[PDB]
C-alpha cells in the first residue's frame, strides 16, 4: 500500500497487470475479506501474493504474532563456549550439541544476522561470524558467564530507530540497509520453514480448489470438495426444505485441575481424535436421525421413555438425551439408526483412513523430497478431520444437523466422565487395577468381561496407587501417587497396554503422551510449566521454560515487580523433591514475600496475561507514591498459583498477616 | 359429559358410543391423554404443571398405578391444593381414557 | 506435452476464463485458457420439459434425494422422510439462469469443473496436443478438457521463482503517514527460475 501509494502521489503512474492473453489490464488495490479482517491483492497475471502475518495468524496458535516472537523461537540452538573474555564470548554449533538440523538451520539465518538473544533476555550484537563445514562459530558482545552450554534465540533486535531518523547520517544509513535486508531474508526463512510451499499442494489435492484459494477461506468454504466427491459415489442428494431456526447453545465445558506439584509428576494420556471418533461410533449424521422425543412435564417423559425402549432397542438404536432446545419443556431424547452409513461417518472414515497412511508411507521414505509430500499430506487430513464438528454447529455449513452437534458433546462427555471416574485403580499384589469401580459400557449393555480385578504383565510385584485424575477434552492427567523416579513410565506403557485397550468398546484407543515433573497449573491447560520430558526417558533434557507465555503483555505499569520471575523460580525449584517441600513451599515463599513487601512499603517486568489510590493502610504513571501496589501484586501473586499446594491453613494464614 | 354422547355405564359401552360418533372419534384422536384428562377436570391451564413437575410416578403400560410427591412447598398456594386434594379422580379417568383410545384405534 | 501445474485462476471481466498455469519438463512455462460454465442439477422431468435447450448436460445417474429436516415429535409416532429416487441430470451452460427446483446448489462452478472432468489440481498431465490452439506465444486455448487431460504421469521436478520484500519509511511522530514520510530503505531476495539468489537494497 505504501509503495503503490507513493507512486501515484509522486508520479501519477500506477501498476498494472495484464492478462496472459493480454485482453485485461488492472491496477494494484488491495481489498478484504472481513471475516479480525485480511488483507489481499488484486492481480490476475497468475501471481501468488503471500503474506505470511495471516498464515501463521490462521494455522498456528501463537501469544503473540510479532516477527519477532515467531523468529524467536522458531530459531534456536543450543551453542557452546570456547573462550570467555572480557565483555565477549564465543559459541559454536554443530551435531550431538543439540538435535540434528537445527545447527544448520541457525547457521542459515546467521549468515544475515546482527543481533542474538544469550539464553534468555541477554541481546547482544554479533561480533565475528564463521560458517562451519556443519554448524557455526559466533562471536558475540555478551558479558562473561558462568556456565558452558546455552541456547542460541534468534532475534529481539532493540534498536531505536526514531532516534537514528533524528540523526540521520552515512553510518547509520550503511546500519539500516544491513537491517532491512535481514528482515527480507527472514521472511523466506520463515517460509522454508514452514514448508508452506508442499501445504499448498497437499491442500489443492484434497480440498479440490485452485492454489491461490487454499488459504483465503474458512472452513465451510473447504469441506465442500470432499462432501461433493462422496454424495457423488453414494447417490445421495439431502435437501433442507426448511429455514433453520438458532438455538445458541454451551459451545463447551472448561476444565480445571486442582492441585500441581506435590502430585509426584502425572502421565500425560491423550486422546485421539474424540469428536471424528464419536461421530462414528454412534452413526450421527443428519440422515440418520429417527426423531427426536420431547416432553413438557413428568408422567410424560416416564410414559414416552418406557415407550422408546421397548421400541427403538439398542444395538441397532442409539438414543441420546440432550439439553433441552427451548427453555420450557424438558426432554430431548434423540434417537439414531446405526444400520446404514450415514453421510458424515462416509467423510469422516475417510479421512482418518487416508491420514493413518500416509503416516507409514512418510516412515518408509528416503529422499528429502518425498518427507516433506507425505509429511504435508497428513497434515492436511488432520486438519480437515478436526474441522468437521464445529462446523456442524455452524448454522450456515453443509454439514449442519443441530440434534447431531448437541449429541456430539454428549456421548464425547459420558466418555470422559466414564474414564475419569474409572481411574484411582490401586494396583497390588500382582495388578489389581480396579480402575474405579466397574468397566460397564454406557449406552446398553455389551457383554464385554466386566472384571475390575486385571493381571498386567506386571513386571514386578507393586504398591503404587494413581490418585483422581483431572483430564480434558483432549487428555487426561493421570497422577501416579508413587512416584518412581523415571521408571514410573513402564507404568504407563502397560497401562496404556490396558485401559484404552480393554476398558473401552469401539475405535476410540491410545496414545500415552507425556508431560512429567511437578507442573505449576496457575491455569487452563494454555497455561503452566513445560517441563516436557517424553516416552524417551534415557539420558533424559527436558524442555523446562514455559507453556504459559502469558507473559508477554504488559498494558500496566512497570516499577514494583520483577520478582514474578523469582517467586516462580523459587517455586519451581522447591518441588524438586515431592515429599518434605510442600509445608517449606508456603512458609518460605510467603515469608520471603511478606519481608520485601514490609521492607520497601515503609523504605521492569509486570507482564501477566488512571485511578490512583493513597496508601496510608497499614496516562498512568508512577510517582515516589510506591507504596500502593506493593499490596495487591503480592496477595495475588500466591492468590494465582492455588493448583498446585494444598496447605490452605498458612495460605489464607500469610492472607490474614497481610490484611493488618 | 365433555364428550357430548350418552350416558354409559361400563366402559366398552363408552367405546361404542365414541367408535359410532366419528365426530367425537376424530376429535379424539388429535389429542394426547393427558390433555384431555386434565381438561375433562377444569384445571386451569398451567399449575397443574408446578404440581405435575413435583412428583414422582409409577406407570406400566403406559398406566399410572402409583405415584407420590416429593417437595410440599408448592400446597402452600390456594390454588394448588385444590388440585392436589382432587388427584386421585384425576389418575382413575386417566387411566380409563388411556384404556379407551388404545382399544378405539385398536 | 507433459506439464505441471502450478497454479489456477479465473477472470471476471465480462467473460469468463479458467486460466492453468504450468512449467513444463525443461522450464518453460505455459498457459491453457478454458472456457467457464455455471452448472446445475435437474430432475429429468424438469431435464426435458426445460426450454430453451441447455448448452450441454449429460447424464448422472440414478440418485436418491433425502430430506433431513428436523423435527420436534410430541407422542410416539415417528414419521418417515421422504427418501424419493430418481434420475439426475447435470447441466452445463455459458450464462446465468434461474431454475426452479434446481437441487445439490451449495457447490461452486469451480468444483463442478475438477470433479466432472477428472482433473486434479495436482496432477502432471501429458497433455494431448491436438485439443490446443495457438491464442499467443505462451497461450494455448482448450475446448475439450476431458480428452486434453486424459492421460498422467508420476510426478516430476521443477524451477520456481520467488521474491521477498520489506521496506522502511522515515518517521518521527506514532507511526508514519504516506503524506508525509518518504521511503528511506528498499530490499529484495530474488531468485530467479536459474536458481541464483541476489539478494540487494536501495
Amino acid at each position: 500500500r505504501y509503495i503503490t501509494n507513493r507512486l501515484e502521489l509522486l508520479t501519477g503512474e500506477k501498476i498494472i497487470f495484464r492478462s496472459p492473453d493480454k485482453k485485461e489490464a488492472v491496477h494494484l488495490c488491495i481489498y478484504e475479506r472481513n471475516q479480525n479482517t485480511t488483507f489481499h491483492v488484486n492481480n490476475n497475471n497468475g501471481t501468488i501474493f503471500f503474506d505470511l502475518y495471516s498464515f501463521i495468524q490462521k494455522s498456528e496458535k501463537l501469544d503473540s504474532y510479532k516477527l519477532d516472537s515467531i523468529s524467536k523461537n522458531a530459531f534456536s540452538c543450543m551453542g557452546k563456549v570456547l573462550n570467555r573474555g572480557v565483555r565477549e564470548m564465543t559459541f559454536i554449533g554443530d551435531d550431538t550439541t543439540d538435535a540434528k538440523g537445527k545447527a544448520d538451520t541457525f547457521a542459515k539465518v546467521l549468515t544475515t544476522g546482527n543481533y542474538v538473544t544469550v539464553d534468555e533476555d541477554i541481546i547482544c550484537k554479533v561480533i565475528r561470524k564463521d560458517i562451519l563445514e556443519n554448524g557455526f562459530k559466533v562471536v558475540l558482545s555478551c558479558p562473561t558467564l558462568p556456565n558452558d552450554i546455552y541456547k542460541l534465540s534468534f532475534g529481539k533486535d532493540d534498536i531505536d530507530l526514531a532516534q537514528m531518523y533524528k540523526d540521520y547520517n552515512l553510518n547509520i544509513a550503511l546500519d539500516m540497509a544491513r537491517y532491512c535486508i535481514h528482515d527480507a531474508c527472514l521472511c523466506q526463512y520463515l517460509w522454508e520453514y514452514y514448508g508452506v510451499e508442499t501445504k499448498t499442494d497437499a491442500g489443492a489435492a484434497t480440498y479440490v480448489l485452485p492454489q491461490s484459494m487454499v488459504f483465503e477461506y474458512r472452513a465451510s468454504t473447504i469441506i465442500k470438495g470432499p462432501l461433493l466427491k462422496l454424495l457423488l459415489e453414494t447417490k445421495t442428494i439431502l435437501v433442507r426444505s426448511e429455514t433453520k431456526q438458532k438455538f445458541p447453545y454451551e459451545g463447551g465445558k472448561v476444565f480445571a485441575p486442582k492441585q500441581k506439584m506435590f502430585s509426584n509428576n502425572v502421565l500425560i494420556f491423550d486422546y485421539n481424535s474424540l469428536y471424528p471418533n464419536v461421530c462414528i461410533f454412534g452413526n450421527l449424521s443428519p440422515e440418520t436421525l429417527v426423531g427426536v422425543v420431547v416432553s413438557t412435564n413428568r408422567l410424560e417423559e416416564e410414559i414416552n421413555n418406557q415407550l422408546l425402549l421397548q421400541k427403538y432397542p439398542p444395538p441397532r438404536y442409539i438414543t441420546v438425551h440432550c439439553e433441552p432446545r427451548l427453555p420450557n419443556l424438558i426432554s430431548e431424547i434423540a434417537i439414531f439408526d446405526r444400520s446404514i452409513e450415514g453421510t458424515i461417518p462416509r467423510l469422516l472414515r475417510t479421512f482418518l483412513a487416508e491420514r493413518a497412511r500416509y503416516k507409514k508411507m512418510l516412515k518408509q521414505a528416503t529422499s528429502s523430497t518425498e518427507k516433506a509430500i507425505y509429511d504435508s499430506m497428513q497434515y492436511t487430513y488432520k486438519i480437515v478431520a478436526n474441522s468437521v464438528y464445529g462446523l456442524m454447529g455452524f448454522r450456515n455449513s453443509a454439514l449442519y444437523s443441530y440434534a447431531s452437534a448437541k449429541s456430539c458433546t454428549s456421548i464425547g462427555r459420558r466418555m470422559i466422565l466414564y474414564l475419569e471416574s474409572v481411574l484411582n485403580g490401586a494396583e497390588l499384589s500382582n495388578g489389581m487395577l480396579r480402575f474405579a469401580n466397574t468397566l460397564s459400557n454406557p449406552f446398553y449393555m455389551d457383554d464385554r468381561d466386566i472384571n475390575p480385578i486385571v493381571k498386567t504383565s506386571l513386571p514386578i510385584d507393586y504398591r503404587f496407587r494413581f490418585r483422581s485424575v483431572y483430564g480434558d477434552t483432549d487428555s487426561v492427567f493421570t497422577e501416579i501417587d508413587s512416584q518412581d523416579v523415571d521408571k514410573s513410565i513402564e507404568i504407563a506403557k502397560e497401562l496404556e497396554r490396558l485401559i484404552n485397550s480393554r476398558v473401552l468398546f469401539n475405535n476410540f484407543k491410545i496414545e500415552f503422551e507425556a508431560v512429567y515433573k511437578n507442573l505449576i497449573m496457575q491455569s487452563k491447560k494454555k497455561y503452566t510449566t513445560m517441563k516436557y520430558s517424553a516416552s524417551s526417558n534415557s539420558k533424559s533434557v527436558p524442555e523446562r521454560i514455559n507453556k504459559g507465555t502469558s507473559e508477554t503483555r504488559r498494558d500496566v505499569s512497570k516499577f514494583h515487580k520483577n520478582m514474578i520471575k523469582t517467586y516462580k523460580t523459587r517455586l519451581s525449584e522447591m518441588l524438586s523433591e515431592g515429599r518434605m517441600n510442600s509445608n517449606q513451599v508456603c512458609i518460605d515463599i510467603l515469608r520471603s514475600l511478606e519481608t520485601d513487601l514490609r521492607s520497601e512499603f515503609d523504605s521492569e517486568l509486570f507482564m501477566l496475561s488512571a485511578y490512583i489510590c493513597p496508601a496510608n493502610v497499614p496516562s498512568f504513571k508512577l510517582g515516589s507514591n510506591q507504596r500502593i501496589f506493593y499490596e495487591v501484586y503480592f496477595k495475588r501473586l500466591t492468590s494465582e498459583i492455588v493448583n498446585l499446594l494444598d496447605n490452605k491453613v498458612l495460605c489464607i494464614s500469610f492472607f490474614q498477616r497481610m490484611f493488618g | 359429559n365433555k364428550l357430548d354422547i350418552n350416558e354409559c355405564a361400563t366402559v366398552d359401552e363408552l367405546v361404542d358410543e365414541i367408535n359410532k360418533s366419528g365426530t367425537v372419534k376424530r376429535k379424539i384422536k388429535n389429542q394426547s391423554v393427558f390433555d384431555l384428562s386434565r381438561e375433562c377436570l377444569g384445571y386451569p391451564e398451567a399449575d397443574f404443571i408446578t404440581l405435575v413437575n413435583n412428583m414422582r410416578f409409577k406407570i406400566e403400560n403406559c398406566k399410572v398405578v402409583n405415584f407420590n410427591i416429593e417437595n410440599t412447598n408448592c400446597l402452600n398456594n390456594p390454588s394448588i391444593e385444590t388440585i392436589y386434594g382432587n388427584f386421585n379422580q384425576f389418575v382413575s379417568i386417566f387411566n380409563t381414557v388411556t384404556d379407551v383410545k388404545k382399544r378405539l384405534f385398536e | 506435452m507433459d506439464v505441471r501445474c502450478i497454479n489456477w485462476f479465473e477472470s471476471h471481466g465480462e467473460n469468463r476464463f479458467l486460466y492453468l498455469k504450468s512449467r513444463c519438463r525443461n522450464g518453460e512455462t505455459v498457459f491453457i485458457r478454458f472456457p467457464h460454465y455455471f452448472y446445475y442439477v435437474v430432475t429429468d422431468e424438469i431435464y426435458q420439459s426445460l426450454s430453451p435447450p441447455p448448452f450441454n448436460a449429460r447424464p448422472m445417474g440414478k440418485m436418491r434425494t433425502i430430506d433431513i429436516d428436523e423435527t420436534i415429535s410430541y407422542n410416539l409416532d415417528i414419521k418417515d422422510r421422504k427418501c424419493s429416487v430418481a434420475d439426475m441430470w447435470l447441466i452445463e451452460e455459458p450464462k446465468k439462469r434461474s431454475i426452479q427446483n434446481a437441487t445439490m446448489d451449495e457447490f461452486f462452478n469451480i468444483s463442478w469443473f475438477y470433479i466432472s472432468n477428472g482433473i486434479s489440481p495436482d496432477g502432471c498431465y501429458s497433455l494431448d496436443e491436438q485439443y490446443l490452439t495457438k491464442i499467443n506465444n505462451g497461450c494455448y486455448h482448450c475446448d475439450d478438457p476431458r480428452n486434453c487431460f486424459a492421460k498422467e504421469i508420476p510426478r516430476f521436478d521443477i524451477p520456481r521463482s520467488y521474491l521477498f520484500l520489506d521496506i522502511e519509511c522515515h518517521f518521527d511522530k506514532k507511526f508514519p503517514s504516506v503524506f508525509i514520510n518518504p521511503i528511506s530503505h528498499t530490499s529484495y531476495c530474488y531468485i530467479d527460475l536459474s536458481g541464483k539468489r541476489l539478494l540487494f537494497t536501495l
